[PDB]
């Protein structure tokens, strides 16, 4: 059976569903499944209606999880010809910490660590956190006043690289490098239904500077206002391309070089974006080799973001963007 | 081996043997041909099969298997890995009666943090002290700690920040078992073991609290009759140390006593306690020999030759145990083990003001004989360095 | 929306559970020379749950094993948890819930097992003290019944015969508990809530001893090898190690009856 | 009235089950001549393949090796090299198979027994010099010297040795099993050794010293071992005369190593009671 | 871990690429040739060869042993199948004195049969009543019944033909095991090591016919821990009743010597028996005293509320272990849990008709001390108003 | 001397370690008994009782071996010391064995 | 799911390396009259492969290649560095991985062949010792 999909919004299997797009990526904390159903009415019968704004659903893709998390919206349109039908949205169960606003007491954690900032920002909304990457240390960590949920995780995981995205099961994921687990050598004329790589100059960078402030206790003066430096170098793009991006907690040597790192990987990874569509419907971190030879690719590639579609017509593909390999 | 690993020129010819004998009707092989080379690959595959089903013996035997086959095959005679333990102890917080209290209480004591174990009452009561289980927040051995003043961290109205440690320690804080520490503890479940009741009493007693180690009666101090030999003890006696507790590890007779009714009970040999009925025994202290020790000629070493041999020699003296010798020759090898055989390095055993201690004696030969119920106890290690160097100045 | 015949809802059995249990469980309604007894069987209860746990997660390094760890014995040792019905039955469920997210199917029986044979005694108390000790035993034994089907279902039957078995022990409890809980009319609502999830859990076990794979037996003429056979019900010799799970007897001569999947 | 049989927790009954019907085909079944011909199955089916697989007669040589008969109006085809690669895979699989997992457990190893002595840390009591004065003045195996005993290392002959520790790891398994010490249990752990503990008292004790216990031997037999998949383990005697084996006068007339080693283990048992002797008697076949 | 057995493509082309390096000399595999149909043969070889070691590492797998092979690899430790298991209970004959008694007898209860499972005497005793323990002659949960009185089977002169079962109790009927039942108790009795304590005593004691509990000694007994020139207690007394079964719970001497002689042996302090070996002991059984309560002023409660009071004073004297005392604040704060603050309610304790019994005193406080080797019976719990209140009106 | 009350298996190591290191010892270098005690010490651990001792073979006088305040064995120039027998006694009691 | 049978997998047999090192390899229990020469012999593999990164790199200025050299002497000069299985094995690996990321192709043959050379012999010492070399 080529079956990938069975939603189930509560135990219901969707067996209408006209069409569908499920997206999953790095970039963002969430996902963004779109449902199509028919909906019929005779309007002489009794009919029924679905309220949800917030049910719950799955989409088990090829017999495994694939999302978690009608939730969004329901759309339901009309027209005379084609009408009655009803869009929806759901998005992933990280998502009140992007919609909500920070209720926690105090506002000033003393002492603590990044983990643990996070994990008291999260379980005001039992969003079990999956942390596997490490434990940095920070004395002050002052919560702008009701910022947001997700504004200020996304704040906490870039000053020390770290990936913030969400799983398959339903959990955020705060990770440092791959999810391993290695696939399929998409070879140029062997399942590249289209191709589209881009190695752009525009968002690059030669020399990172990171500069800012000593936030620890104790600490004034001279080595809290003139030493925190660092300069990070990607030997890789040319000429000088200087920057310099400021630095806004406890600047550690550490600490600089490690926000450098990080946007010296997101500026890397931006400039080779490889869009294949692939046929038939794992990968969010997943590495693959990928041979296009035309445009002198044969190299092990990082899948950014994954987005399978269909329509009952003409479908079932997938959309992978891709990693550089420097 | 453990198979049979035939010899290997055997092993052949009957491959050979077998080959002629089916395929070409009983003649032999011409060398260098398509079935010479049949009958070298089948060989090397039957060498390939050998060597699996030893292996597959070998993956069902607890020595040498993964750790994962390890402890799935643990779990089936009822061994399991230990977990990680959190710290534990008692705070004692004061303040004006009637004002309110949440379940974010979070105390600082020293450089670690606590947080109540128990489910904090919604007043203060009408006493004006409340004391509070209470446990760490980070897992492991960090957690411990011997601690009397601390200060709350959230700051709750009409209570004073200062808090107390409930008994002044902080017990119980361990780490994560590894894998072959759990290897060497299930294999030690299966083969046969003498004297089990006292291995039994000895891993019991370990799990009181701060209880860092646990020894048996040492060697100076056995017993002998009149008609001159040894007598075999009735009863069951060990000794124990709370090495982060108290001063070198050794506790006052009242912990220990403590410790002895809790395990055999009261009266012992009743099956009230832990152990069985009909067991008697008693659990030791010690009382502690004070122990300069002197390291003569460290200074031509590099610095880290230097710092590594005063680790390892305070180390080996703080975890003597009792009732056993501090010779001169144990120190030496330890020194001896990292500057190399033909280095001038010379150790002394000394004692504090050349005062004379109950239950120390200086042999002849320079060890520090130590009597029963005694344990060494390093005061201070000095090194003497006479400016000697590698390049004279 | 169709239905979810593939699929037990635990919800309403446990919902019933957590009734007939608070009805019954009040340790400060008994005689006072009995509540201590009662809350050690309790507390006993939950010390059976957490060393299934510790038995089941095994090699899980995770510090949430490390926590929940340490919520046990901060719940175990405490002494005034358990003289409430609502910490109780907090504690309880909770145990099994977290002792259910640990593995995945199999490895989840030996365990439950065990449990069905701690919970089937009966209280020598007399009154309300015996009523109330019973009514741990009996949460027990259903939440490990409840526990155990859902265990059951997600994993694939090897023969019509081992689900059907499974099934039968199931039923089997249930009906026990069942009868139990109606035998002088204590309550007559867990009764009908403990037959409603009994039929439930007969229409799945039914279902996926029958038709989860479609298990036909093939009547081959004398016994062949079991890469022949594979290829020649499929079409594809790679499928012989699906061969070998339900069939008993050597590779190289297996039949002449030979049971697969439909094609 | 029930019947009770020892066992690991004292005198219990036992039953028997009914016979359920499925128990795969182990290694007994497996035959280089009954799945030397099976194997001419996997070739395909044609006019190429028909009659060489019709005509497939196999035969038994000398040393096993079931071949294929050539008779003599052969015709050379890849039908005998079948019969090859199904009698080879019987070979390998009765040198390779079953043995490792014959030798997984210790109530059939059979070539691993001192492997097995290792893993069990079995230590003998009697071997060393700095053994117990309470196990004896003089054990069977020590010599007199003016200064005191002197152990003799024994080389047991290799099958008497093989089923001797057979035994011991028969009975240590058994006792790693948590027994209760009560007189059933320790007599059923230490019967492979072919040795009983009987009681020297009949009035209740309990009031007296010396509550001692002498060592009966229950057969003049180990029980030994088959390496082979079906048989009958082949008995061989657990005593050694002295003089044949030409060791120093002052031994015993006879030396039962199993003896010793029950010695050792229920001594070691029952350690913790204060008041307990061993009789030990020279016991001739 | 590290080995296992290979994908089935991975395998052949593994196979498929050393024919074709080692023989012919790099040569590709070409389809339908000769080589094609060697390498296809190889591969099934060791495709058999890794299927048939997978089967028999299963079949030594206790979890998935094929029934037969669990029966053996289970016998050889000493685990075997529970049988259907007989009922048994106790009858009492009455003939007259002196009269000549078989072995062979055997009892009609109902529909099933019983013979004696003790020693039947010579004769009977003088007194002209003989208490029998007797099981039933076919085995099954169907010997379990409630009946009381029964027939003698075979007519024996000078003997009753007229006996009754002691509270038409037959307890201890139960069916065989199957291959799944016999899992667990198998796959179970290799994750415990049984230890002797005193829990293990105590739960071994009930599994006699109809011992509902068993108590260890009391405050009032005086017990020698040790028996013999000893310096650890080797002694171990009970105290068993059968509420059920006997008057008042309490059995004659008779039934607790078998006790004893079945637990800790024929010549005690052998280890005869199921204790351990060296451990003397007994299993004593008690006299009723009977005592008389006197509730005095519940009348006026309401109805309910009295009869909770009468239902479980009565149920708290009769589990009351022996040789222990009927305070009397025991028994007035039973009063108190139900009745409130707000209640007058006083409770007296006497002996029935002021009579003096064996082992019975009031303290000054008016508690029912008890010597030991005795136990308070209740006779008769009896309501009274005698000061005067509002209640009424 | 005192090796006896140890496992057979420590026994075999400290032999089969002991018989090593005298084999390979370079000539004209005296064999000290610091040297050996610390083959014990390695395996047998700072708690257990082990003395050494060199003696020479019936208690005879060889050229160039002599015997130092200390009991170690000096070696004159062409001689190397050669194992003779190494021999496990005890004497010392003790409780290892109860 | 094509297979690149293009391409050598190097993880397999890396790994396999690093379980038998660190099965017969263990400074810590081997006789105290042979861990010097044990521990001298891992150094002295260390400078081959640094001998054999040197040879190969010749004219790299970049800053990558000064302080690779120094990072070589560091764990070179330090003592206590080869004494535990798990230092030994890291810098054994990263020493190969760079001695490779140093050129391509035909340039590193001469180089690894002399490597198979040096290690193309046996260990003298018995027991243990002979074991762990």
């Amino acid at each position: 059976m080529i079956k990938p999909m069975r939603i189930f919004i509560g135990g219901e299997e969707l067996v209408t569903y006209t069409s569908a797009q499920l997206q999953r990526t790095k970039k963002q904390m969430t996902g963004s499944l779109t449902v199509e159903i028919f909906l019929d009415y005779v309007p002489t019968k009794p009919t029924i209606v679905n309220a949800v704004r917030g049910k719950e659903i799955l989409v088990y893709i090829m017999g495994e999880l694939a999302f978690t998390g009608a939730g969004g919206d329901v759309s339901v349109n009309f027209s005379k010809g084609n009408g009655y039908s009803v869009t929806l949205t759901a998005r992933g169960r990280t998502k009140y910490l992007i919609d909500s606003s920070q209720t926690h007491p105090t506002g000033f954690f003393k002492n603590t660590s990044d983990k643990k900032v996070i994990e008291t920002l999260v379980k005001e909304h039992n969003v079990v956190l999956q942390w596997d990457a490490e434990e940095i240390d920070e004395p002050k960590v002052t919560l702008r006043d009701g910022n947001r949920i997700y504004n200020e995780i996304f704040e906490r995981c870039n000053q020390n690289c770290h990936f913030a995205y969400e799983t398959r099961d339903g959990k955020l994921l705060i990770t440092d490098g791959t999810n391993g687990t290695v696939g399929e050598d998409i070879i140029l004329g062997y399942n590249i239904l289209d191709f589209s790589a881009e190695q752009s100059e525009d968002q690059a960078n030669s020399q990172i500077t990171v500069k800012g402030h000593r936030t620890q206790k104790g600490v004034w003066g001279n080595d809290a206002i003139v030493q925190p430096v660092q300069t990070v170098a990607d030997s890789w793009v040319g000429a000088n391309i200087p920057l310099t991006i400021q630095h806004y907690g406890d600047a550690t040597n550490e600490g600089l070089q490690r926000r450098a790192k990080f946007e010296a990987d997101r500026r890397a990874a931006e400039s080779k974006s490889v869009s294949v569509t692939v046929f038939h419907v794992w990968d969010i971190g997943t590495v693959h080799y990928v041979e296009i030879p035309p445009e002198g690719i044969f190299d092990v590639l990082e899948c950014v973001s994954l987005t399978y579609t269909v329509d009952a017509k003409s479908t079932l593909e997938t959309k992978l963007e891709l990693a550089p390999p420097p | 081996c453990t198979i049979q690993r035939p010899d290997p020129q055997d092993l052949r010819n009957d491959i050979a043997t077998r080959f002629s004998t089916n395929v070409l009707g009983g003649a032999p092989i011409i060398p260098e041909s398509n079935e010479f080379y049949v009958v070298s690959l089948e060989y090397a595959m039957q060498e390939e099969f050998y060597a699996f089903g030893e292996q597959m013996w070998r993956e069902r035997d607890p020595r040498f298997a993964c750790c994962e086959n390890l402890v799935k095959m643990a779990a089936e005679r009822g061994v399991y890995p230990k977990p990680a333990q959190f710290a534990q102890g008692y705070v004692r917080m004061t303040g004006t009666p009637g004002s309110a209290l949440n379940q974010g209480l979070r105390f600082q004591f020293g450089n670690q943090t606590y947080e109540p174990a128990s489910v904090v009452p919604d007043q203060l009561p009408a006493t004006g002290i409340l004391v509070l289980r209470v446990s760490a927040v980070n897992p492991g051995p960090s957690g411990n700690a011997r601690v009397t003043d601390g200060t709350l961290v959230t700051p709750v109205p009409g209570i004073s920040s200062a808090v107390t440690a409930y008994g002044g320690n902080f017990c119980g804080g361990s780490d994560e078992e590894e894998c072959e520490q759990f290897r060497t503890r299930y294999l030690q479940r299966l083969q046969y073991q003498p004297r089990f009741t006292v291995e039994w009493l000895k891993s019991k007693a370990a799990e009181w609290p701060c209880v860092t180690d646990v020894f048996d009666l040492g060697p100076n101090c056995c017993a002998v009759n009149a008609l001159g030999e040894v007598v075999c003890p009735n009863n069951f006696e060990f000794y124990v140390l709370f090495r982060d507790t108290f001063d070198c590890g050794l506790a006052p007779q009242c912990v220990v006593d403590e410790i002895t009714d809790w395990l055999f009970g009261s009266p012992q040999g009743l099956g009230l306690g832990e152990a069985e009925f009909g067991i008697c025994g008693k659990v030791r202290t010690a009382a502690p020999v004070k122990l300069d020790i002197i390291l003569d000629g460290l200074s031509c070493a590099t610095p880290a030759q230097s710092r590594v041999v005063e680790e390892r020699v305070t180390d080996f003296v703080n975890r003597l145990p009792p009732s056993t010798n501090l010779t001169i020759d144990q120190l030496r090898f330890i020194g001896l083990q990292v500057l190399g055989p033909s280095f001038n390095f010379n150790v002394a055993i000394r004692s504090p003001n050349d005062a004379v201690q109950p239950g120390l004696r200086f042999t002849s030969c320079g060890d520090a004989e130590i009597d029963c119920d005694y344990k060494a106890c390093l005061n201070s290690v000095v090194v003497i360095n006479n400016n000697v160097t590698t390049s004279g100045c | 929306l169709v239905g979810n015949l593939v699929a037990l809802a635990l919800a309403p059995i446990i919902t019933a559970t957590e009734g007939s249990f608070k009805r019954h469980f009040s340790p400060d309604n008994i005689r006072y020379y009995n509540t201590e007894a009662v809350v050690s069987t309790m507390a006993q209860a939950v010390t059976q749950v957490q060393n299934a746990y510790l038995a089941i997660s095994g090699n899980d390094t995770s510090q949430d094993k490390w926590t929940t760890v340490r919520d046990f014995r901060n719940v175990l040792i405490d002494e005034f948890t358990f003289y409430s019905p609502a910490n109780a039955w907090n504690v309880l469920r909770n145990g099994f819930a977290i002792l259910d997210a640990a593995a995945t199917g199999s490895d989840k029986f030996n365990v439950l097992r065990n449990l069905i044979n701690w919970s089937s005694t009966h209280s020598d108390l007399d009154g309300e003290s015996g009523d109330a000790e019973n009514a741990i035993f009996t949460a027990v034994r259903v939440l490990s019944a409840a526990y155990l089907a859902k265990a059951y279902t997600e994993t694939a039957a090897t023969t019509v015969n081992e689900g059907l078995t499974q099934y039968d022990l199931i039923a089997a409890v249930l009906e026990q508990e069942a009868q139990i809980a109606k035998d002088d009319c204590h309550d007559n609502e867990f009764f009908l809530q403990i037959r409603a999830f009994a039929v439930d859990v007969a229409r799945v076990m039914v279902n996926r001893a029958y038709n989860s794979p479609s298990l036909i037996v093939y009547a081959f003429p004398g016994t062949v090898h079991g890469l022949v056979a594979a290829w020649e019900i499929f079409g594809d010799a790679k499928r012989s190690r699906d061969l070998e799970a339900r069939n008993n007897g050597s590779p190289w001569a297996v039949g002449p009856k030979i049971i697969s999947e439909r094609v | 009235m029930n019947v009770l049989i020892p066992g690991i927790d004292g005198m219990v009954s036992a039953g028997t089950l009914e016979y359920t019907g499925c128990c795969p085909p182990s290694f007994a079944d497996v035959d280089e001549c009954t799945l030397a011909t099976a194997f001419v199955g996997l070739l395909p089916s044609g006019p190429l393949w028909d009659r060489p697989k019709y005509e497939a007669i196999t035969t038994i040589t000398e040393a096993g090796n079931c071949a294929a008969c050539w008779t003599t109006d052969h015709c050379p085809t890849l039908v005998d090299y079948a019969v090859n690669v199904g009698a080879r895979l019987a070979s390998v699989i009765e040198r390779t198979i079953w043995p490792a997992v014959r030798e997984s457990d210790p109530f059939t190893a059979v070539t691993s027994t001192a492997d097995w002595l290792n893993r069990f840390d079995w230590v003998n009591c009697f071997e060393t010099s700095c053994r117990s004065k309470e196990l004896g003045e003089k054990t069977p195996i020590e010599y007199m010297t003016d200064c005191g005993p002197v152990y003799v290392k024994i080389t047991y002959p290799p099958s008497l040795q093989q089923a001797f520790e057979s035994a011991l790891i028969k009975s240590l398994e058994r006792l790693s099993m948590g027994i209760i010490k009560n007189l059933a249990a320790i007599n059923f752990v230490i019967e492979p050794l072919k040795v009983r503990v009987v009681p020297v008292d009949t009035t209740d004790a309990c009031e007296n010293e010396t509550l001692c216990v002498v060592l009966e031997k229950t057969s003049d037999f180990f029980d030994g071992v088959n390496a082979n998949t079906c048989g009958i383990p082949t008995p061989v005697a657990a005593y050694i005369d002295r003089d044949v084996m030409q060791l120093p006068s002052d031994l015993d007339k006879y030396i039962w190593p199993g003896h010793m080693a029950a010695e050792c283990i229920v001594r070691s048992l029952l350690s913790h009671v204060s008041r307990f002797c061993l009789i030990r008697t020279e016991q001739a076949p």
